RNA sequence: CUCUUAAGGUAGCCAAAUGCCUCGUCAUCUAAUUAGUGACGCGCAUGAAUGGAUUAACGAGAUUCCCACUGUCCCUAUCUA
RNA sequence: GGAUAGUGGCCUACCAUGGUUUCAACGGGUAACGGGGAAUAAGGGUUCGAUUCCGGAGAGGGAGCCUGAGAAACGGCUACCACAUCCAAGGAAGGCAGCAGGCGCGCAAAUUACCCAAUCCUAAUUCAGGGAGGUAGUGACAAUAAAUAACGAUACAUGUAAUUGGAAUGAGUACAAUGUAAAUACCUUAACGAGGAACAAUUGGAGGGCAAGUCUGGUGCCAGCAGCCGCGGUAAUUCCAGCUCCAAUAGCGUAUAUUAAAGUUGUUGCAGUUAAAAAGCUCGUAGUUGAACUUUGGGCCCGGUUGCAACGGGGCCUUUC
RNA sequence: ACCCACUCGGCACCUUACGAGAAAUCAAAGUCUUUGGGUUCUGGGGGGAGUAUGGUCGCAAGGCUGAAACUUAAAGGAAUUG
RNA sequence: GAAUUUGGACAAACUUGGUCAUUUAGAGGAACUAAAAGUCGUAACAAGGUUUCCGUAGGUGAACCUGCGGAAGGAUCAUU
């Protein structure tokens, strides 16, 4: 048969199910960032644990060891490109000292809100879900998008999505067709 | 001794439900919980509480 | 298992074909031929994956059955003909000649060459043996037997093969200080000069190679191919000349394009 | 020393001693002896269908009361007779004598759960439909 | 019961079992 | 709890070559068993060198079953001196 | 010597008396095909691996053999055994552990669908064939992304109310067009398709562990719950319900197995006076382990890598290659 | 023979514990999470059970070896106040 | 050159016997466990009313009793 299809999990549940402080922190994050469920925090903490593991493996190696140099430079490049690691923290220890909010900030549901394109994070969530936001010449309907710090200058509405161009919408048309009658004629 | 298998469930009044507006399932429900819990609504009773009495 | 296998499952093909994983269940099994199963490169792979001329195996065989492709001077209409190292793939429609040589990553690099040097090819002398009637002969890396060889052509030497008469025009002798291609192992695709040969009677012959950048790597005699002297390769080398840059300087060369 | 060989060439003694002492572990000994296959009426399986034979009220162990309404079941697989608790308020009326019930473990891997003496199985389905889905009015038992 | 007398009773049981197994064949 | 003896049959063993009832009861053996065997035992009336219980080997001893084998029989016939 | 393609006790003839073994032979078990690998995992490990690749073996159980380069072949044959089809009773034909599909077994697993277009394979061969394979159907195995609403106005004290307004969209549906071998679906979209947006989210819980109720009704050591501790006996925060609340969420619970937790298998790394555990004592073979000592120390060079220094070499002398 | 001082080896003892331990206590039961001097034996919750079975030794009594099914949320140690 | 046919080696399979393994019936016997506030006594925990316990041996309805040697885990760290 055909070669197997590789697939991996993207999250990890907490070991203690009912830790009240962790529950309150997760709910704080979900309310601030408009998250659907705890699984999104789980996924971000899983990504952060993988990043931290790689950074720890590299930091245990000798400095100027070629593998450490190459792979740490690549990891730092990826993080600063995504905007999670700041511009002045390119040291592979700030990679260790990152946080969940540093990844939740680069979410498109957060960038759309912080760019004034939406009134709240939930407005941003529904606006991305409803195909209203385009990153480049490409509609992006996925809240978790991890803007590349260059798409930030390009996150605007689509030529579709009647907030940034041609069409007037769907319920506007029916309300016009019924306001024609409501006018009396 | 059988023939007593319903001495509570069967002989308990059949109170019906109460039709109420649906809950906003999902991200909306997470937002509802967040506002209910972390805007410091009057539910403290000294330190914290999540039910009346 | 009752006979010779005729199938080659994908993920069992030689990796240096860069074959897609989820294309199909099977790879083109190299038919019996000059070089080997693993060290070969089928004409279908080189026509549909290395040049994109054809899009399917059907189209590869369509190209092949009208005598367009030509391996070492002959037509080779076999869809899965096992072309390999130092082979000349000339096509007269889209007139151009390639020499199947190894890039420094260990794949069969697409290496356009001119007709004036595609006329011939190189061959590593696999063995020197007296044939019937006392006629000496040489067997080369590609499975060629050439009678009446030069009495000074020994094993591990390289011979320049006319490829139209199939005779020895010249021969380079294996010795310390000649240009050698590496045709197997970890260093598959590197080019360098022989520094020293460790003998190991009974065991395996080892050879220490120093590339242009003074990197010194050892490898088994089985997979080193003399290709001339330093700076005068008897053939044209591919775009990388077997230098084996490390990943860091490779990334540097890549980012030098902004 | 620590009562165990430390020498660089002591690996055989160390591993043989570990092999001998692993037999004092419940799980290792059970798995290597294959208890679940010979013993354990469920032949190392999670669930087993069986035919009810009798309704039974076993008086819960002290300090409790309230006899627990189990059923004697004869397993289709091997033929053994096991007592299975019928978990819910009521839910015995949905199981009939000489009726087919799916049985599952009682969560304790033997060593019967709770105050129900000698009862280590519970009923999950009857006549092909869930006991819980019969407690709730979602489905109803096939006629029999 | 005392462990010593438990052992004695068990030994008497073992003797009886040996005798029964001997009478049988 | 009684009456009572010198002591009240202990360890064992048993319808036993010792049990009346009795062809005892249960099991096994068989189609069928007053037979045999294994158990049970308030045992008419078992039992300790009047030796108790058991025992490999041995036995022209008593007994039951099985295989083999056969005129013992079904069912007789024939031949020789 | 025979036999084999060939080595070889592979077989035979004669001869010798050897070969393995506590460093575990031989025998027994495996609900054992081996490996690549998988789960879990601070490190060390524990467990699993029928199964996408490699190797092996088998085609109901054995055995034998034809052809052929290659089979001890089974969608080849021959025989026996067990099954089992047909029959005009004379006879004849079998082998799904290929693809579908049926029965049986079970806790436990899909369509008697389309196609050679791709991947490749086979032949005399560019054409034919391929249940190999691909495509679709079933499918909450597992995995990825993530709809169930968003924003205003009014009253009340940022939030409360079946007080109300304008937008947004896909879930669906559907001209076409793309996709496809022909489709389906996805992507893209004409028109339709939101107001208790009924286009209504569930699964488990609220004594502790463990997040969440001395709320109300019911039951009264009953019914039942409860992994464990326990709760139920007319005052139930634990059962049956209503309301409310908590957890995870298109998933959640239950059972079994296994991993971590387990430093409760301990090499790292356990414990043995009294909790389980030092043999009654000594000898002793294998095993494990076993005191110290032989060229050190000066000096001169060349040359590296990092920042004159540090660190690393290689070569000479010094009784020394 | 005794006295004094020293010394090696031995049965012990007293005080203090740096230290150890759950504590009782311990100059070893210390030099152990700062975990490795060598080495043998043994244990892995409580019962069932040192039972059944097989082997072996024994005249026998018994010794050595030695399970499982099943069952159970404690059993147990040291110490404190009653 | 077919039928047939001699002798070989390879040998399925069947019959009988042997042996091993795993399930399984069984009169009766003898245990264990659970439940049961049944009967009989009160053996242990206080010097538990005979200190307890270990090994061994014998006896007795039952716990247990007794002899011999041992232990303190004793109810004694103690008579220069
Ligand atoms: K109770
Ligand atoms: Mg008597
Ligand atoms: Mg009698
Ligand atoms: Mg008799
Ligand atoms: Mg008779
Ligand atoms: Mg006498
Ligand atoms: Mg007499
Ligand atoms: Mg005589
Ligand atoms: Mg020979
Ligand atoms: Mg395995
Ligand atoms: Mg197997
Ligand atoms: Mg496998
Ligand atoms: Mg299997
Ligand atoms: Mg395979
Ligand atoms: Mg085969
Ligand atoms: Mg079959
Ligand atoms: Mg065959
Ligand atoms: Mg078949
Ligand atoms: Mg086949
Ligand atoms: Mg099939
Ligand atoms: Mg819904
Ligand atoms: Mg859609
Ligand atoms: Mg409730
Ligand atoms: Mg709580
Ligand atoms: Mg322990
Ligand atoms: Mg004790
Ligand atoms: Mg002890
Ligand atoms: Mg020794
Ligand atoms: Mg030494
Ligand atoms: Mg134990
Ligand atoms: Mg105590
Ligand atoms: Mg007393
Ligand atoms: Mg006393
Ligand atoms: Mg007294």
């Amino acid at each position: 048969p055909r070669a197997p299809r590789t697939y991996s999990k993207t999250y990890s549940t907490p070991k203690r199910p009912y830790e009240s402080s962790r529950l309150d922190a997760e709910l704080k994050l979900a309310g601030e960032f408009g998250l659907k469920n705890k699984k999104e925090i789980y996924r971000i903490s899983f990504q952060l644990s993988k990043i931290r593991r790689a950074a720890r493996d590299l930091l245990t190696r000798d400095e100027k060891d070629p593998k450490r140099l190459f792979e740490g430079n690549a990891l730092i490049r990826r993080l600063v490109r995504v905007g999670v690691l700041s511009e002045d923290k390119k040291k592979l220890d700030y990679v260790l000292a990152l946080k969940v909010e540093d990844f939740l900030e680069r979410r498109l549901q957060t960038q759309v809100y912080k760019l004034g394109l939406a009134k709240s994070v939930h407005h941003a969530r529904v606006l991305i879900t409803q195909r209203h936001i385009a990153v480049g010449k490409q509609i992006v309907n996925i809240p978790s998008f991890m803007v590349r710090l260059d798409s930030e200058k390009h996150i605007d509405f689509a030529p579709t999505s009647p907030f940034g161009g041609a069409r007037p919408g769907r319920v506007a048309r029916r309300n016009a067709a019924r306001k024609a009658e409501a006018s009396g004629e | 001794s059988l023939a007593r298998a319903g001495k509570v469930k069967s002989q308990t009044p059949k109170v019906e439900k109460t039709e109420k507006p649906k809950k906003p399932k999902g991200r909306a429900y997470k937002r509802l919980l967040y506002t209910r819990r972390f805007v410091n609504v009057t539910l403290v009773n000294g330190k914290r509480r999540m039910n009346p009495g | 298992a009752r006979g010779p296998k005729k199938h080659l499952k994908r993920l069992a093909a030689p990796h240096h074909w860069l074959l897609d994983k989820l294309s199909g269940c099977y790879a083109p099994r190299p038919s019996a031929g000059p070089h080997k199963l693993r060290e070969s490169l089928p004409l279908i792979v080189f026509l549909r994956n290395r040049l994109k001329y054809a899009l399917n195996g059907r189209e590869v065989k369509a190209i092949l059955m009208q005598r367009h492709v030509k391996v070492d001077g002959k037509v080779r209409t076999d869809t899965t003909y096992p072309a390999g190292f130092m082979d000349v793939i000339t096509l007269d429609a889209t007139n151009e000649n390639f020499r199947l040589v190894y890039d420094v990553k260990g794949r069969f690099a697409v290496h356009r060459i001119t007709d004036e040097e595609a006329s011939y090819k190189l061959g590593k002398v696999k063995k020197v043996q007296l044939g019937k009637k006392g006629v000496p002969y040489v067997v080369t890396h590609d499975g060629r037997t050439i009678r009446y060889p030069d009495p000074n052509i020994k094993v591990n030497d390289t011979v320049k093969i006319d490829l139209a008469s199939g005779k020895i025009t010249d021969f380079i002798k294996f010795d310390a200080g000649k240009l050698v291609y590496v045709t197997g192992g970890r260093n598959l695709g590197r080019i360098g000069t022989i520094v020293h040969k460790e003998r190991h009677d009974g065991g395996f012959d080892l050879v220490h190679i120093k590339d242009s950048l003074d990197n010194t790597f050892v490898t088994r005699l089985n997979n080193v191919f003399v290709i001339g002297e330093q700076g005068k390769p008897y053939i044209s080398l591919p775009k990388g000349k077997g230098i084996k840059l490390s990943i860091a300087e490779e990334r540097d060369r890549r980012r030098a394009q902004q | 020393g620590k009562g165990k060989p430390r020498g660089l060439n002591s690996a055989r003694k160390l591993r043989v001693h570990r092999r001998n002492n692993r037999w004092a572990e419940n799980n290792y000994k059970k798995r290597l002896l294959g208890t679940a296959f010979k013993s354990s009426p469920f032949g190392g399986s999670s669930h087993a269908k069986g035919i009810v034979l009798e309704k039974l009220g076993i008086e819960s162990k002290q300090p409790n009361s309230a006899i627990r309404k189990c059923v004697r079941v004869q397993l289709i697989k091997n033929g053994k007779k096991v007592t299975a608790f019928v978990p819910n308020d009521g839910c015995l009326n949905f199981v009939d004598e000489n009726d087919e019930v799916l049985l599952a473990g009682f969560g304790r891997k033997g060593k019967a759960k709770g105050d129900i003496p000698g009862v280590r199985f519970k009923v999950v389905k009857v006549s092909g439909v869930s006991l819980l889905a019969l407690w709730k009015e979602k489905k109803e038992k096939p006629r029999s | 019961m005392r462990a010593k007398w438990r052992k004695k009773r068990t030994r008497r049981l073992k003797r009886k079992r040996r005798k029964v197994r001997a009478r049988s064949k």
